[PDB]
């Protein structure tokens, strides 16, 4: 009864979110109808948290999916899981999403601001608690960028108690879908400061990196890609779904990892990863978990901690374990990489046990990580942005908008402050 | 060199220390009551006497 | 803690006024530290004598001082306000019809 | 006739609280329905019939652990007000569990508990379990210690908590929330026991054989030491202890009474065979620094006070030749104003096993509680720890938030100071 | 009533703090006379029984 509402927006976060609400179902048993068919009573403890219940033992996940162009909810309903979902909550415009900052954060996006809103009020108001929201978007567009920043401030207005966690996809350096990319990263990034609680970066190269390294997979497809991420959302809610030897929430990570109110951009990775035709020859341990998990290879963000140093890390376990080696671990990984640790923080690494694990994995962890090193990500694309914003000439698609120029000056100025705030923490 | 210590200021750039979802979080004290709450018309709240005759 | 003798003696002579209650605006914000730290001072002799009514009144003017002061506070914050718009906004305004006349 | 009451908090406190109730209501011999197939009334009331039920409340700010326990195996067993369940827990923040949360549920509490004691009519003391680095634990623990303090006044409110383990952490906040619970413990505790998970770990292993523990495991070791703790309560013995014997005879001074606990002896039920285990071989056993439940050496210190309770065939004139000797070594060192130091409690009944357990049917074992001057090496090191994260203002902002004055932060550490000025004092000799 | 006097007093509380202050006063008066009395009716016996 600490009730989460989901929210998916754009093009990537109703692909991410469709994928994602596939491996929960599948985790408590629910039927793409929406019935339960489960094997165990534990499934049914507090499966309040995603699902509301409807007459006839139906179950619909507290979602609601947002997008200006209705071409990527069709693929949602064509889907298996397409039916499952309360028609009311599929919100869209009827105008092209443009693959704009400003156009979808001030044309667009205040007419679908009120409807949308009404829509959570329904959810919000529907449940005994809400403990937080969940945020689903990518940086790089113009429609989970521009709206969805604008929906979490109104969010963060209404509810300022409650958790805006967020996932988001960074671009990425090398290849990238988009060209305006440098205007709209920057933009968001001045409204993700200041409200959300968690925000959570994942860069698509590390994911074809990852695929291409451990899993083997030759030709991996978007949906292998986002069952890496779905993953990673599963494991940070487990504790409230399932009992365990020691339990560790949303709030309580928060406590823990964000020092200070704007440092709490966090990296992630899971563990185990392993080939899908070498798993036999690899004996899974507690050691060889964290063996794969503090890996910077691991990391689904293109910033290797190497370069920087860690202020917090918090690991989560699933499964029937050792409370011992799972402690012991954490000693040595801080002890033996001391180079890599604030001296002036003691304990750097939090812990935490939850009982059941993931289909077919009979134990397994996830990392979320704080560091420096998101300097570099920053740095790119500044450097991009300066070298953009020069040639003023794109600004003019967004002037055609109501931008005013100086929001330039503006989030360019908060962007760089952060980078220097999180330089000047490395004394 | 006296401008560059004027200009970095002993707070070393620790910007926007109190950020929005911050003072979202601050349980923020009770206010004095409303104005609604306290009514009661004048001449019935300035009443002196009362019927019980607890004297002798 | 040790407070100096030229602050004590300044501070408590208000802190004698504040404890008279008619006292509102006459808080000095550079001695304030000074009049808290004497009031904790008559608030722990007043604890070794049974005076628990003076202890609580004591912990009232605490309050009533930090509170007001924020009030004080808030004033400064809402004059920084309008004083920087007002600056910001006069370099729109004098393009406006600087505009009309290019 | 004579009772105690038993008070639970967190995670840590309700699963201490099966590991506990199995063994009472498997040595008492109680079904886990309340039939069965004597002491029985100092820690069960009888509602007729033949049914019993724990004198005792279960508190927690999350339902995920106390719905364990209602779900679980023992669920009949206890009585449904007994267990309090808040809505969202502490967040490992001690101003959260101290003035939002804490207060929304506190006085719920206080009913139950005096409710529970109007059955009381021979009541001498409760029994509180605490987790430092918890939320709950400490923030509404601290609620509960201060209220109980003038709700009963004169009763012996005894503590059994997990101190921090010198390294071993699994919250970042945790030297935060235990410097603060210190404070509304020392004026108000009249005796609280440290134990810490680091230590149990390698006596899990090294002494008892066992390659890798978990939580159960550590709660099966507590639960033996609080059972032989109250055995003198509830059996016939040569010596008995009373709690208001133990208040006086081990804290020398009004805030020194921190003591440190220990069992003999931990042998697996292989080697146990092994060994006569006669009384001069137990009791040798815990002077060593390994059997420590408390990873502090007591070679750096000295000891204050000593008591020892013996449960088995366990004859007065062995016990004083061992006592002899132990005083007659120059490894343990005694601060040459306390000439005598020790109490003995000597108790009939043996240490009872559990179904799956880890330790051996022994025929006689011993418990030992001394307050040292070696548990000021444990405070200086968590002192050290606030000290970093504070002058750089690692994590204010949480806690100022929910309710709590900065003022407080240098409050709970200049008394801090004076607890180890007071411990460094003691230590003095004239 | 001292005792939990001095809980009120150290938990901040002193507004209750203050009615306990006024029957502890109350419950000395009270046995200040008794004892008063018990030791003058033995101090008045002793020289009885010396005489
Ligand atoms: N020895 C032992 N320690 C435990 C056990 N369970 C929890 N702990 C300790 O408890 C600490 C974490 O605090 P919690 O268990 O959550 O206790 P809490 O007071 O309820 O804290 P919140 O859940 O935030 O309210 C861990 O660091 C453990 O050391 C246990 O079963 N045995
Ligand atoms: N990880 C992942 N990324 C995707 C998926 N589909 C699209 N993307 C990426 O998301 C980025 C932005 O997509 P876009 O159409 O602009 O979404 P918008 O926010 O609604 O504008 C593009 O660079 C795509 O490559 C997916 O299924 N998974
Ligand atoms: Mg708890």
């Amino acid at each position: 009864v600490r009730e989460i509402v989901h929210i998916q927006a754009g093009q990537c976060g109703n692909q991410i979110g469709a994928k994602f609400w596939e491996v929960i179902s599948d985790e408590h048993g629910i039927d793409p109808t929406g019935s339960y068919h489960g094997d165990s009573d534990l499934q049914l403890e507090r499966i309040n948290v995603y699902y509301n219940e409807a007459t006839g033992g139906k179950y619909v996940p507290r979602a609601i999916l947002v997008d200006l162009e209705p071409g990527t909810m069709d693929s949602v309903r064509a889907g298996q899981f397409g039916q499952l979902f309360r028609p009311d909550n599929f919100v869209f415009g009827q105008s092209g999403a443009g693959n704009n900052w400003a156009k979808g954060y001030y044309t667009e996006g205040q007419e679908l601001c009120e409807s949308i809103l009404d829509v959570i009020r329904k959810e919000a108001e529907s449940c005994d608690c809400l403990q937080g929201f969940q945020l689903v978007h990518s940086l790089g567009g113009g429609t989970g960028a521009g709206l969805g920043t604008l929906l979490l401030n109104k969010l963060r207005e209404e509810y300022p108690d409650r958790i805006l966690s967020t996932y988001s996809i960074v671009p990425s350096p090398k290849v990238s879908d988009t060209v305006v990319e440098p205007y709209n990263c920057t933009l968001s990034v001045h409204q993700l400061v200041e409200s959300a609680d968690e925000v959570f970066c994942i860069d698509n190269e590390a994911l074809y990196d990852i695929c291409f390294r451990t899993l083997k997979l030759t030709t991996p497809t978007y949906g292998d890609l986002n069952h890496l991420v779905s993953m990673v959302m599963s494991g940070t809610t487990c504790a409230l779904r399932f009992p365990g030897q020691l339990n560790s929430d949303l709030r309580k990570l928060a406590v823990n990892l964000v020092p200070f109110p704007r440092l709490h951009f966090f990296i992630v990775g899971f563990a185990p990863l392993t080939s899908r035709g070498s798993q036999q020859y690899r004996a899974l341990t507690v050691p060889e978990l964290t063996s794969q998990l503090f890996d910077n290879k691991n990391m689904m963000a293109a910033c290797d901690p190497r370069r920087g140093v860690y202020l917090t890390a918090s690991a989560h376990f699933r499964g029937r374990m050792s409370s011992k080696e799972v402690d012991e671990q954490m000693l040595n990984i801080q002890a033996r990489n001391t180079s890599y640790f604030v001296e002036w923080i003691p304990s750097n690494v939090k812990s935490a046990i939850c009982d059941i694990p993931p289909r077919g994995l009979k134990m397994a962890a996830t990392f979320i990580g704080n560091t420096t090193a998101f300097r570099e990500l920053f740095t790119r694309v500044d450097s991009q942005f300066q070298k953009m914003y020069a040639r003023r000439a794109f600004i003019h698609w967004y002037v055609n908008e109501g931008l005013e120029t100086v929001e330039f000056d503006e989030a360019r100025s908060n962007m760089t402050d952060l980078i220097q705030e999180y330089e000047m923490y490395e004394t | 060199k006296a401008k560059a210590k004027s200009a970095r200021r002993p707070t070393f750039k620790k910007a926007g220390r109190s950020t929005r979802a911050s003072r979202g979080h601050t349980v923020k004290p009770a206010p004095p009551p409303s104005e609604a709450e306290t009514f009661k018309m004048k001449r019935f709240k300035n009443i002196d006497h009362y019927k019980i005759v607890d004297y002798w | 803690k040790t407070l100096t003798r030229g602050e004590h003696i300044s501070a408590e002579s208000r802190v004698d006024d504040i404890l008279k209650g008619a006292p509102l605006t006459s808080i000095p914000l550079e001695n304030v530290n000074q009049v808290i730290i004497t009031l904790k001072e008559r608030k722990r002799q007043a604890t070794l004598a049974g005076n628990y009514h003076l202890s609580q009144q004591i912990v009232d003017l605490i309050q009533k001082i930090n509170s007001i002061v924020i009030q004080r506070k808030h004033a400064q914050m809402k004059s920084q306000e309008i004083k920087a718009l007002e600056i910001q906004l006069q370099q729109a305004e004098n393009s406006l019809k600087k505009t009309i006349e290019q | 006739m004579r009772e105690v009451i038993s008070i639970h908090v967190g995670q840590a406190g309700v699963q201490i609280g099966n590991g506990c109730w199995e063994l009472y209501c498997l040595e008492h011999g109680i079904q886990p329905d309340g039939q069965l197939p004597d002491a029985f009334n100092t820690f069960f009331s009888e509602t007729g019939a033949g049914k019993h039920v724990p004198r005792a409340v279960f508190v927690d700010l999350e339902p995920t652990v106390v719905d364990e326990v209602r779900t679980g195996t023992y669920r009949q067993l206890f009585h449904p007000e007994q267990l309090i369940s808040g809505k969202e827990d502490a967040a490992n923040n001690y101003a959260r569990g101290h003035y939002t949360v804490g207060k929304e549920i506190i006085d719920l509490t206080l009913d139950r508990i005096r409710k529970l004691a109007d059955q009381c009519t021979g009541l001498q003391g409760f029994l509180i379990f605490h987790s430092f680095g918890g939320g709950t634990g400490a923030g509404f623990g601290s609620l509960l210690l201060e209220r109980l303090s003038v709700d009963y006044g004169k009763k012996s409110k005894l503590e059994f908590t997990v101190y921090p383990s010198p390294q071993v952490s699994t919250a970042i906040v945790e030297p935060y929330n235990s410097i603060l619970a210190t404070h509304s413990m020392i004026d108000h505790s009249d005796c609280a026991f440290m134990v810490d998970n680091e230590a149990l770990y390698d006596l899990c292993r090294r002494a008892l054989d066992i390659e890798r523990p978990t939580y159960t495991n550590l709660n099966r070791l507590i639960g033996q030491v609080v059972s032989s703790l109250t055995a003198s309560l509830r059996f016939d013995g040569a010596l008995n202890v009373d709690f208001t014997e133990f208040q006086t005879n081990l804290v020398p001074y009004a805030r020194i009474h921190f003591p440190i606990c220990s069992y003999a002896p931990v042998i697996s039920a292989e080697k146990a065979y092994h060994e006569q285990l006669s009384v001069a071989e137990i009791t040798n056993s815990l002077f060593e620094p390994a059997n420590m439940m408390v990873k502090c050496d007591p070679r750096h210190g000295k000891y204050m006070a000593c008591t020892l309770l013996y449960r088995g065939d366990v004859v007065p004139k062995d016990v004083s030749a061992a006592v002899a000797t132990i005083k007659t070594k120059r490894t343990i060192q005694f601060v040459d104003w306390c000439p005598t130091g020790f109490k003995m409690g000597i108790n009939y009944q043996p240490p009872t096993v559990v179904p799956g357990g880890d330790l051996a049917k022994v025929q006689r074992a011993v418990c030992m509680l001394a307050n040292t001057t070696a548990i000021a090496e444990a405070w200086s090191r968590l002192d050290h720890k606030f000290d970093l994260m504070y002058a750089k203002r690692a994590f204010v902002h949480w806690y100022v938030g929910e309710g709590m004055e900065e003022a407080e932060f240098p409050e709970a550490r200049e008394d801090l100071a004076l607890l180890e000025k007071d411990y460094d004092e003691v230590a003095a000799e004239s | 009533l001292r005792e939990r006097e001095r809980h009120l007093v150290l938990t901040k509380r002193y507004d209750e703090a203050t009615a306990l202050h006024k029957e502890g006063n109350k419950m000395e008066k009270i046995e200040e006379l008794e004892k008063k009395r018990i030791f003058l009716q033995t101090q008045k016996r002793q020289r009885q029984q010396l005489l």
